[PDB]
């Protein structure tokens, strides 16, 4: 358990991780309110 | 009008001069 | 009249028509129609796209003001909480194992924080905790 | 190839030297002097 | 062992590198053996006298050629529609196509077409004949043979001037603003009223008539009568026709501005009032100093006085630093040039002063990219010798505390900063290129991110454009500025008003990107130049770089760590970016002035804001009369052209060769060929002197540089040429 | 066209059978270890053969009945 | 024969959060940013990680299970999106007017414009991996069997990664195991490709033959017999071939006769569609499998017949050579490299072989039509075959520098190539120079005399001619041979050596390749260029130990320099060769798409003409560099340029970003780590002034990785840029 919790907080899981996290959010947006050049 | 036959060649014989003077510079500088 | 080469897009021919056959970004089947009408309050060039204006007039605020100020709030945060978790784990006895093996814990709690970095940087630099000093580098 | 321009029978002579034996003359006096003593 | 003469460690070399070292370093008298400090400035003297011989050498055989093969005296007679001829051609070689293809230009025998705008120049300045050009390149022949022989005798022992005479920064400046700038620019002046201006009228004027023949029909009493104006009345009509008598005035100094309507180019009376204007500044700016009468400003005190809380010591003793270092001095000079030299290329194309070459679209295409790589160049040389004088000439203790010295102390902070900047620049201007690239690409133009250059725009509006509706200064009828009752402002604001020249052009969201992509090549080339200079002296990892010289060997054992970080290096990463710069920038010229010449702007307004635009429209579009200089069904006057792209495409890619591998690969690999030659039979007989070894570091690098840079010039100018030739006869 | 086969009978027996002997001999004559690994069960009637030889030489003399005999039923002489 | 070790290695996660724990060094944790590139670069070196072959060998052998396992999940996917997200049913029922598409992208940020009409209504990308064409030819009919077929890829993938596990945690074999040659050879010669022919060729019989003959003969999809009911109800199999009727008696009997109506050696190709004979197939893998079952009794193992490959070697050695071929046997008996590099060699060939004979007889129906499937095949394996060639020579340098023994190598083959090493480069140096210039001089020569306006004196068909007569012949003896030196073959191999043309839909599928002046002066630069490639590797393998830079060997396959002395290491050879392999097989696959465009493919008119997609512009233009810029490079180049706003624009996108990164990889290439090191101080001041510094102190890239970097980046943008460049041409031609 310690060396899989260790594993998952290496700095390629981690970076991984946020990116796809953060890929997911922007993804997300873009899916529901798309096409924004300027606010409003 | 065109150049004259004589006026290329005229050139020819004045272009004898820096030709010349650039050897001696070039030799001077070589010292 | 300032950008008198330009012309709002409701008013330009040449986006009139080209709007009218936006294509859909989306699966939404109005996304290129709801895209025509939002535009439509830009200023257009004679091919009809949007030109954005950034001279710093408030009537163009939402070109470039308010999309600067939002990423700044954000680039500022994640500066900060990197910097907060780079400082902090170099009190322990094995600063390079943290930085390779994150301590997501700890991670996580300067991460949350973050959102009050402005405040937080302004105080340290009144503290002299922001800048180093030359002699001591 | 031939000119309408005056003496047109000078590039015959100067390009041949310009480009024969100038090069010829020159690679011939350096190198002797780069490879001497 | 003979060559190099000045080197006796490099003629003790047994190996190739001699002669390949002994080239490259014969013009850096510094290092010779033996060299003295008065020794070495008789020597560059000399050297100085040889190169400007060269240069008028260089032109007499331009006047020569064209007044020879070339088609002066018909093209005078028709500008807009005759080609200029530069030279015959003789080539054994030529089959009955490429005879066919190059005889052209109304010639009887094959030539080539003058791209250098001479014949626009010759014109403009009054030479009509070929006479008259053949007598100019006589005469520069002699002028050549002046100097020729100038440097000859100042070599002599009793003519070798003294190194304090060298040293006389006061007497040199005073004598160089006032009689090298000042009373030349006067000179010309003279020859615009007294030849090229009545020329332009219809009337001969030369050497046999010109003493009897006034300028101006008032004489020079109005000069000395402080009566001006008279030599300004009745300026040539907007309907004169150049060359003839047909609308011409008698006025000889005028402030008209703008264009003359038929050659589209700066009124001669202007440029005459011009140069005679620049020349009374320059001659009063000329006895600013003290030679020998007291009166003046010694520099020495000038900059010894100028220093601040802020800066430590200021700008103390730069004097001696300057007036000591010829690497500094001439860093100066190769800056200035080079500001200078991007200055002409840029008022050149929008501020044309030669008659019809406004129309003669492949010289204008030709002269701006000319001078601004010599511009880039000369940048470039200007940091690597301002390098070479940290490293060699610089001075710690007559330096301590002054600018110079607190220029290495916030180093860190300089190159730190440079480097933010120059990532700030390509992450955010790359970032929008590719953006409007996928959206443009997805059927989506519409969301492409435009930027208006306000800014750029606001500045010609301030100058009198009112296309963009700022109303602001010149551009404002009723601002203080626009009522000054100034002479130029008419025939200004029409020039930049009218839209039908290269004066103040129109900009949209494709020349802002550009123009960032343009500061990024800036910064970043600055960045790799100023690093190697405060750098030179030494870093971290090489603490004592300093004692080591501008460029170093770095192939010795135990010396792993002391490669790539050379001040020489520098210069060499340097060189890449000056030319990706210069690239970007001549594209950008090129792409929107073929919009403009073609009267479709909307090509590169629409199309340059995405940088598959630039690959599509510019790049394929334009190749294509290019490639077909010469094809499976014939040949056209574009076959040399052609044959010229593909040669700088292979120059280009043979640098590889050289910048990619290293020596180690190649040294083998000549042991074996040398091996080889060793043991075959009849030809171990032959044996070489010099012991054939690989290229070292630093020369291939050099090599690998020079056949990147020949082949970057050679592909693009046969582009350049071919491309705008093609496309407007 | 197609090359010709041969029904079974007891000719195509008699080849078989022959170029197996055949086989036999030839291993008999050749093979380097012919007594290695599992044996028969009474290897005086195999020559010494073990079960790797005995399984060898007929395996490769129905390779060689195969060949023998589509060859000879090609040329049409069998 | 069978022997392993129980429960050798603890199956524990400890490690897991542990990088670096391979290596002695890395584990110490890092103080460098040299240290995370150390960790990646040196994770699969087992034999630097441990000095103990059996086990170097067992991470080998439980390490090729996982990358099998890996490959499994990928063929998995494959068949799924072929069941799920592709129009494969639609296209079944028309391949002739429907294109395959299997990759769907989600509507979003306007890239839905990717899904373009491939036809009966679908919208996708369309696929260039020719899977419809193998699958169609498998006989599969439905989405169902391509599902079931993905979750058995899935449940295979799951079996070799415990069998990965197992073998490595639990039952590792022992050394003596992997070293028994002789029976890995009879196994995997009979087990795997014997038995593997011999399964598939009864899958063709009993599956691919009749679906795919009532498919031709135009039976709707649906209304075809499920693959079993062949068997079930044998009546069927009869109908369509009366032979099997008389069952099993005639093989066993030597009858094989009776067969030929479904085991046959028609050749050519099926006029339907344009692809091989599935009957010719199935006794092509009959025969193989015979071959290889028969070939896999060959070595001895526990039963003494069978020849010892020890005992070959030995013997085969002559006047010329000393020793010969003694000490082989140990050598690729201890040493995996060498294992390695002659796998990776022969592989690659391989490969290439694959590329060369699939686009001349093409195996799958309608493969042939499809000109976009054709050329991807083509150029994909053909870079695949020269990334290994290149292997080979990097891991035959590793090979000398680590393994090779000279006290174990006295006088034999291996021992005296090193010794006339300089006789080898020299003569092989000279032979490239040869061939540079009498191949890369004629093109120099004829733009030169084009651009002249001498076009008599050009090297072509209508000039100077160079006819590769020795091809030409032959081509000619391959299209006679049916009947006479083939006599049981009623068509030619391929009809790229002569003949009819073969024509389905329309459109050319083959017809032969003509070689004339054009075709000489290609094939000499491909001499060329394959020359120089061999030349930089062999000297690499031949160099690696000694020279200049005596006692290479200490130094090891990779270090960055001697003591000029840089890039003399095994490791920088490969470097060289990588450039030199890419700078060949570009001009290979040039080679390949001009000359089809221009010869070969085209529309059949209904009278018989054919129209060639680019007019049979080869042969006049192919023989310039300048026809090569103007008329392949920049005519055809047309199509991804134009791409812009269709469903082609990611190739438009790919296009450009290929070049890019081409041009961001010559950063690396043209500098070194000792200018970037100077900056990276800069920099660090600045973080250091604001107390943000890293512990992990930054380092620029090593030497040998900055050129690894510079080549990788190379290698990337241009590979990427000409895939972008076929795709979208190939595309668009039909
Ligand atoms: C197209 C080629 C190319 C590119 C893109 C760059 C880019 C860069 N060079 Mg380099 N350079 C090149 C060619 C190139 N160079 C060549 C031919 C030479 C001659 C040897 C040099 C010599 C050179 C020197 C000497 C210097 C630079 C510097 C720079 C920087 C300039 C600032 C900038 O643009 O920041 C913006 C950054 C970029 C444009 C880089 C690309 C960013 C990408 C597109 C986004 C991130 C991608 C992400 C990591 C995904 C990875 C891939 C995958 C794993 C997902 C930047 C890193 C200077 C520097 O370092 O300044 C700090 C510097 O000193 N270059
Ligand atoms: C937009 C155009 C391009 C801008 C590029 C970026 C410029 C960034 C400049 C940052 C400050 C530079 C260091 C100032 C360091 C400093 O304190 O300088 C102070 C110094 C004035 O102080 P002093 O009275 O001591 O000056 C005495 C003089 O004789 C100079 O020695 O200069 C200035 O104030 C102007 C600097 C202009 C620089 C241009
Ligand atoms: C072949 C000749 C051949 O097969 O020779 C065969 C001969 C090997 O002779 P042996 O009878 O000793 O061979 C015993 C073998 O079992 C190998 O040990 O090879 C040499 O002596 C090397 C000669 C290389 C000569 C240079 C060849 C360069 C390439 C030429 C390519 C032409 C196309
Ligand atoms: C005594 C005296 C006075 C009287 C002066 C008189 C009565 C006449 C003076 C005439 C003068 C001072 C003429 C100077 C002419 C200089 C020339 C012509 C220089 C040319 C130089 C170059 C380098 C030319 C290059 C070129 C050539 C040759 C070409 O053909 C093509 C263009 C270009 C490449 C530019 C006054 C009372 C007034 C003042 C006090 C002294
Ligand atoms: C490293 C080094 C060096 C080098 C340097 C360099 C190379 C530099 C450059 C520099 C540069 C290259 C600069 C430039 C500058 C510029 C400027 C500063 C400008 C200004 C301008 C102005 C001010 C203007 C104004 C105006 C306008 C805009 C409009 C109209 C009006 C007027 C005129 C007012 C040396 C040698 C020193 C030595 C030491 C070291
Ligand atoms: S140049 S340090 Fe770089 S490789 S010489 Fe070795
Ligand atoms: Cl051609």
């Amino acid at each position: 358990m310690d060396g899989l919790k260790s594993f998952l907080s290496t700095a390629p899981v981690m970076i991984m991780a946020l990116l796809t996290f953060t890929a997911g959010i922007l993804i997300e947006f873009n899916r529901f309110y798309p096409d924004l050049l300027f606010h409003p | 009008m065109a150049l004259s036959d004589t006026q290329i060649l005229a050139a020819l014989v004045v272009a004898l001069l820096p030709a010349f003077l650039a050897f001696r510079l070039s030799t001077e500088l070589y010292k | 009249d300032d950008f008198a080469n330009l012309t709002p897009c409701s008013e330009n021919p040449a986006y009139l028509a080209k709007s009218k056959n936006f294509l859909n970004t989306t699966n939404d089947p109005n996304s290129g129609k709801i895209r025509a009408e939002r535009y439509a309050s830009a200023l257009c060039g004679p091919e009809g796209y949007p030109h954005l204006i950034v001279d710093g007039r408030f009537t163009h605020a939402g070109d470039f003001l308010i999309p600067s100020i939002l990423f700044l709030y954000i680039a500022g945060w994640i500066g900060w909480v990197g910097r907060s978790y780079l400082i902090e784990i170099r009190e322990s006895k094995n600063p390079e194992m943290q930085e390779v093996v994150i301590n997501v814990p700890l991670a996580i709690k300067k991460m949350l924080g973050g959102f009050l970095w402005p405040l937080a940087a302004v105080g340290e630099y009144t503290s002299g905790k922001l800048v180093m000093k030359d002699s001591e580098i | 190839m031939d000119g309408s321009y005056a003496a047109s029978y000078l590039p015959w002579i100067l390009i041949p030297m310009v480009g024969w034996l100038f090069p010829a003359v020159t690679m011939g006096l350096l190198f002797i002097h780069i490879e001497s003593e | 062992t003979k060559f190099p003469k000045f080197s006796q460690d490099l003629a003790q070399d047994p190996t190739t590198r001699r002669i390949w070292y002994g080239i490259a370093t014969a013009h850096d008298f510094e290092t010779h053996d033996g060299m003295t400090e008065e020794n070495l400035y008789q020597k560059i003297f000399a050297s100085h006298f040889g190169h400007i011989a060269i240069i008028f050498l260089w032109t007499s055989g331009t006047l020569f050629h064209v007044a020879w093969q070339g088609n002066f005296e018909q093209w005078i007679k028709d500008p807009l529609n005759i080609r200029p001829i530069a030279h015959a051609i003789w080539d054994p070689h030529f089959g009955e196509g490429a005879v066919n293809a190059f005889t052209q230009a109304g010639a009887s025998n094959p030539v080539n077409i003058a791209y250098s705008g001479v014949y626009h120049w010759f014109y403009t300045i009054g030479m009509t004949t070929n006479q008259e050009l053949y007598s100019g390149a006589v005469f520069l022949l002699v002028l050549a043979s002046l100097f020729l022989f100038a440097g000859w005798l100042h070599l002599q022992p009793k003519f070798r001037p003294s190194l304090a005479w060298f040293k006389n920064a006061e007497s040199r400046l005073n004598h160089h603003l006032a009689g090298l700038f000042g009373v030349s620019s006067l000179a010309w002046a003279g020859h615009l009223v007294h030849v090229a201006i009545p020329e332009a009228r219809g009337q001969h004027v030369g050497w046999d008539n010109f003493l009897s023949t006034p300028p101006h029909p008032a004489g020079l009493m109005p000069f000395f009568t402080g009566n001006w104006g008279v030599y300004a009345a009745d300026p040539d009509t907007a309907g004169h026709i150049f060359g003839t008598s047909e609308g011409a005035g008698t006025a000889i100094l005028t402030f008209l501005g703008g264009f003359h309507p038929q050659t589209e180019s700066l009124w001669l009376t202007d440029i005459a009032h011009h140069h005679l204007a620049i020349a009374v500044i320059f001659i009063i700016a000329g006895h600013m100093y003290r030679t020998n009468w007291g009166i003046g400003h010694s520099i020495k005190e000038i900059l010894n006085a100028h220093k601040g809380p802020l800066t430590g010591a200021g700008h103390t003793n730069l004097y001696d630093t300057i007036n000591n270092s010829l690497h500094f001095q001439l860093g100066l000079a190769l800056a200035s040039l080079g500001v200078i030299t991007s200055l002409v290329a840029q008022h050149m194309y929008s501020l044309p002063s030669y008659a019809f070459i406004a129309q003669d679209h492949t010289t204008q295409a030709a002269l701006y990219t000319h001078h601004q790589y010599i511009a880039g160049f000369l940048m470039v040389g200007a940091f690597a010798h301002g390098a070479i004088f940290f490293v060699r000439d610089y001075d710690p203790v007559a330096n301590k505390d002054n600018v110079l010295a607190r220029m290495l102390e916030h180093k860190e902070a300089l190159i730190s900063h440079l480097s933010w900047v120059s990532l700030f620049l390509g992450f955010h201007t790359l970032g929008l290129y590719v953006h409007n690239d996928v959206v443009v690409a997805f059927g989506t133009p519409e969301k492409q991110i435009l930027i208006e250059p306000v800014f750029a725009q606001w500045i010609q509006a301030t100058s009198g454009k009112a296309l963009y509706g700022f109303d602001v200064l010149l551009s404002n009828p009723d601002s203080i500025a626009s009522t000054t009752g100034a002479a130029w402002l008419p025939g200004w604001l029409d020039a930049i008003n009218s839209g039908t020249n290269s004066l103040f052009l129109t900009i949209g969201p494709g020349d802002f990107l550009v123009h960032h992509a343009i500061a990024l090549g800036l910064h970043t080339t600055a960045l790799i130049l100023i690093k190697g200079a405060l750098d030179a002296r030494g870093s971290k990892l090489m603490p004592d770089k300093k004692d080591f010289g501008y460029s170093f060997p770095c192939d010795g054992p135990g010396r792993g760590g002391t490669c790539d970080i050379s001040a020489w290096d520098a210069f060499y990463l340097a060189m890449f970016w000056m030319l990706n710069t210069l690239g970007w920038l001549t594209f950008y010229w090129h792409w929107k002035h073929l919009g403009v010449w073609s009267g479709n702007v909307a090509q590169f307004n629409e199309n340059s804001t995405y940088l598959m635009g630039w690959f599509r429209d510019y790049l394929w579009a334009n190749s294509a009369q290019l490639i077909n200089g010469y094809n499976p069904y014939g040949v056209n006057n574009l076959s040399v052209w052609a044959w010229m792209f593909l040669f700088g495409h292979l120059v280009w890619a043979t640098g590889f060769m050289f910048l990619i591998s290293w020596r180690g690969y190649w040294q083998e690999l000549i042991e074996t060929i040398v091996w080889a030659h060793e043991r075959t039979p009849l030809a171990n007989l032959v044996r070489w002197k010099d012991k054939p070894v690989a290229l070292s570091i630093v020369q291939a690098r050099l090599v690998g540089l020079a056949h990147f840079t020949v082949g970057y010039v050679l592909t693009y100018a046969a582009f350049l040429i071919a491309s705008t030739a093609g496309k407007f006869g | 066209a197609v090359p010709a086969t041969l029904s079974w009978s007891p000719k195509v027996a008699g080849v078989m059978i022959a170029c197996n002997i055949l086989a036999i001999a030839f291993g008999k004559l050749t093979i380097k270890q012919q007594n290695v690994g599992t044996p028969m069960p009474s290897s005086n009637f195999f020559g010494g053969f073990g079960l790797g030889a005995v399984l060898g030489t007929a395996s490769f003399g129905h390779i060689l009945g195969a060949g023998v005999i589509l060859g000879l039923a090609n040329m049409g002489v069998l | 024969k069978v022997s392993v070790d129980n429960n050798p290695v603890p199956t524990s996660f400890e490690k897991w959060g542990k990088p670096g724990h391979f290596d002695r060094t890395l584990a110490r944790g890092p103080k460098t940013t040299t240290w995370i590139w150390n960790l990646h670069a040196n994770a699969h070196d087992f034999d630097s990680q441990t000095s103990d072959l059996e086990d170097v060998s067992r991470k080998i052998f439980s390490a090729h299970f996982g990358h099998l396992a890996v490959v499994f999940v990928w063929l998995s996917g494959m068949y799924f999106h072929g069941a799920k997200f592709s129009n494969y049913e639609g296209w079944l029922a028309d391949p002739t007017h429907i294109k395959p598409s299997a990759q769907v992208v989600w509507p979003i940020v306007g890239q839905g414009i990717l899904n373009g009409d491939v036809g009966g209504g679908f919208h996708g990308i369309q696929i260039t991996s020719g899977l419809f064409y193998l699958w169609r030819a498998s006989g599969f009919t439905d989405s169902y069997q391509l599902y079931c077929t993905a979750i058995g890829g899935l449940v295979m993938a799951a079996l070799m990664l415990f069998a990965g596990w197992f073998h490595y945690h639990v039952k590792a074999p022992k050394l003596e195991w992997f070293q028994n040659v002789e029976s890995m050879m009879n196994h995997h010669l009979a087990g795997l490709l014997g038995l593997g022919s011999l399964g598939w060729a009864g899958h063709q019989i009993h599956v691919s033959m009749p679906i795919n003959k009532l498919l031709d003969a135009g039976v709707a999809p649906k209304d075809i017999p499920l693959p079993h009911e062949f068997i079930l109800e044998p009546s069927k199999m009869a109908e369509l071939y009366p032979s099997f009727a008389q069952g099993l008696t005639p093989f066993f009997t030597l009858n094989w006769g009776v067969y030929s109506d479904f085991l046959t050696f028609k050749g050519g190709l099926n006029p339907v569609t344009g692809g091989l004979w599935l009957s010719d197939t199935a006794h092509h893998h009959l025969a193989i499998a015979v071959l290889f079952i028969i070939a896999g009794h060959m070595y001895r193992t526990n039963w003494g017949i069978g020849h010892s490959m020890k005992e070959i070697l030995e013997a085969h050695k002559g006047p010329f050579t000393g020793e010969g071929h003694k000490g082989l046997y140990e050598i690729l008996t201890t040493s995996w490299h060498a294992q390695l590099a002659i796998n990776l060699a022969l592989l690659g060939s391989l490969t290439i072989i694959v590329a060369q004979h699939m686009y001349a007889m093409p195996p799958y129906p309608y493969q042939a039509i499809d000109y976009a499937t054709q050329l991807s095949l083509f150029t994909h394996h053909m870079w695949i075959g020269g990334f290994l060639i290149v292997g080979a020579g990097a891991h035959g340098a590793i090979f000398m520098v680590r393994d090779y023994d000279p006290a174990k190598n006295v006088n034999n083959l291996l021992d005296r190539m090193l010794r006339h090493r300089d006789a080898i480069i020299s003569h092989l140096n000279w032979v490239c120079i040869f061939l540079g210039f009498h191949s890369f001089g004629l093109y120099i020569h004829n733009d030169t005399m084009r651009a002249l306006g001498r076009p008599q004196d050009m090297f072509s068909d209508t000039a100077i001619q160079l006819q590769p007569i020795f091809a030409q012949w032959v081509q000619h003896l391959h299209t006679l041979a049916p009947g006479a030196t083939a006599p049981n073959a009623l068509a030619t191999a391929s009809y790229a050596f002569g003949g009819e043309t073969i024509a389905v839909a329309g459109k050319v599928a083959m017809m032969p390749i003509t070689l004339g002046t054009a075709d000489f002066m290609v094939h000499h630069i491909h001499a060329f260029t394959i020359h120089v490639t061999a030349l930089i590797l062999l000297k690499g393998v031949l160099y690696a130990r000694s020279s200049l830079v005596p006692d290479k060997a200490n130094l090891g396959f990779r270090f960055p320099c001697d003591g000029g002395t840089c890039q003399v290491s095994g490791w920088d050879h490969v470097f060289l060769g990588l450039f030199w392999m890419y700078n060949s097989l570009s001009i290979v696959i040039f080679h390949f798409s001009w000359k089809m465009q221009s010869d070969v493919w085209g529309t059949v008119s209904p009278d018989g003409s054919v129209t060639h997609v680019t007019l049979g512009n080869f042969a006049q233009s192919a023989i310039t560099i300048n026809g090569w810029l103007r008329d392949f490079l920049w005519a055809q180049a047309a199509n991804v340029i134009n791409s812009y706003g269709s469903a082609l624009s990611a190739y438009g996108i790919m296009f450009l970003a290929g070049h890019f990164v081409f041009a961001f990889s010559l950063m690396f290439l043209f500098s070194g780590r000792g200018y970037w090191q100077e900056l990276i101080e800069s920099i660090v001041w600045a973080h250091n002034k604001l107390n943000v510094a890293p512990a992990i102190q930054p380092r620029a890239l090593s030497i040998i990785q900055g050129r690894a970097v510079g080549v990788a980046h190379y290698l990337l943008g241009g590979i990427v840029t000409t895939w972008a460049f076929f795709l979208a041409r190939s595309l668009s031609i039909g």
